[PDB]
RNA sequence: AGGUAGCUCAGUCGGUAUGAGCGUCCGCCUGAAAAGCGGAAGGUCGGCGGUUCGAUCCCGCCCCUG
C-alpha cells in the first residue's frame, strides 16, 4: 500500500517472542516490528495465546512515486527446480537472494516452494527447493542457456550462504 | 520431635533431595514427601499446637527454622527448573521470519 | 457490611483451605459437534506494614463496590 520494498530480519524485542520477531527495514532503516507476542507477556497481561502484533511506524516510510516500464517478454519460458542444502538458521530470503544475483537476467521469477528437514540431510541442515522460471527477451531460450543460468545461480548460493546441491 | 537433630535431619534430607531434582515432575514429588501433610517438617508444627505453652517459643522458631530453610531450597529450584522449561520453549519455537 | 480457585460464591475465631457451581483440561457418547453423563487440574484468602516462635484469622494504614 505504501509501494516500498521492505526486509525482514530476525529481532528480539519485547514484547515479542524472540524466536517469531522481525525487525522492518525500509532499505537500511527501521520502521517497527512484527511477529508473535511473547508467551510470558501473553500469560501476564490475560491476552489470548498465539496473539501476533504489528507496529509500524509511517513516518520513517518515505513516500514513493515510481514510474514502472517493465519488460514484457513474449517468448516461451522454461521452467526448472533446484533442491538446495544449507544450514538450518540461514534464512531461506538469503538463499534465494543469492540465486537470483547469479542467475542474472534470464531468471524472470523464483518462488520457494518445500522446506525440508530430515535423516537424509543429516543434521543442523535443511533442504529448500525452488521453482524457477527463465525467460530471454529476444528468443527462444533454450534448455542449455537456462542450465547455464540455472549453474550460475547454484554457484553464487554456494559462495554467498554455503548451498550445497541436493544429491 | 522438636528436638534440634531430628530437625536438621529432616532439613538435610529434602535439601539434597531437592538439589538432586531435575525435572518439575521429580520435584513435585520431591516436594509432598518433604513439604506436605505427611511431611517430617509439617508434623512438627501440627505439633506445635499440643505443647504446653512454655515451650512453644523455644521450639517454634526451631520448626520456623527447618521449614523456611526447605522452603527457600524448593522455591529456588521450582524457578530455575521453571526458567530452564520456559527457556526451552522459545528455542524451541524459533522460525524463519525471513 | 464485603474482597476466598480463571469468573460467580459457601466456609475457616493464631498452627490440617472443609469447599461448591460455572469455566478449562481429560475420558464416554457423535463421522465430527452441541447438549448430556464420568473424572481431574485449580487456591501469597485485597495491597503495604505491625504484633507473634508462627497471620487468610489479631492491630495500623490504604486500594476496590452498595
Ligand atoms: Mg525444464
Ligand atoms: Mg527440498
Ligand atoms: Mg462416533
Ligand atoms: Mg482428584
Amino acid at each position: 500500500a505504501s509501494r516500498v520494498d521492505v526486509t525482514l530480519r530476525p529481532a528480539q524485542y519485547l514484547p515479542w517472542h524472540p524466536g517469531r520477531c522481525a525487525q522492518v527495514f525500509v532499505g537500511e532503516s527501521s520502521v517497527g516490528h512484527a511477529g508473535q507476542l511473547h508467551p510470558a507477556v501473553i500469560e501476564r497481561s490475560g491476552l489470548p495465546k498465539g496473539t501476533c502484533a504489528v507496529e509500524l511506524n509511517l513516518d520513517a516510510i518515505p513516500c514513493s512515486a515510481p514510474l514502472p516500464a517493465p519488460r514484457v517478454s513474449p517468448y516461451p519460458a522454461v521452467f526448472q527446480d533446484v533442491s538446495l542444502v544449507v544450514a538450518a538458521d540461514i534464512p531461506a530470503q538469503a538463499v534465494a537472494d543469492a540465486v537470483r544475483a547469479g542467475a542474472g537476467d534470464l531468471l524472470e521469477d523464483i518462488a520457494l516452494f518445500d522446506v525440508f528437514t530430515g535423516p537424509q540431510i543429516g543434521e543442523h541442515r535443511k533442504s529448500l527447493t525452488f521453482a524457477l522460471r527463465f525467460r530471454a527477451p529476444d528468443r527462444t531460450l533454450t534448455e542449455d542457456d537456462a542450465s547455464a543460468a540455472r549453474d550460475a545461480a547454484v554457484q553464487s548460493a554456494a559462495e554467498r550462504v554455503g548451498a550445497v546441491l541436493r544429491g | 520431635m522438636l528436638s534440634p537433630e531430628a530437625l536438621t535431619t529432616a532439613v538435610d534430607a529434602a535439601q539434597q533431595a531437592i538439589a538432586l531434582a531435575d525435572t518439575l515432575d521429580v520435584l513435585a514429588r520431591v516436594k509432598t514427601e518433604h513439604l506436605g501433610d505427611r511431611s517430617p517438617l509439617a508434623l512438627a508444627r501440627q505439633a506445635l499446637a499440643v505443647l504446653p505453652k512454655e515451650q512453644r517459643a523455644e521450639a517454634g522458631k526451631r520448626v520456623n527454622a527447618a521449614r523456611n530453610a526447605a522452603q527457600r531450597s524448593y522455591d529456588e529450584r521450582l524457578a530455575t527448573l521453571r526458567a530452564e522449561r520456559d527457556a526451552a520453549v522459545l528455542v524451541a519455537e524459533g522460525i524463519d521470519v525471513t
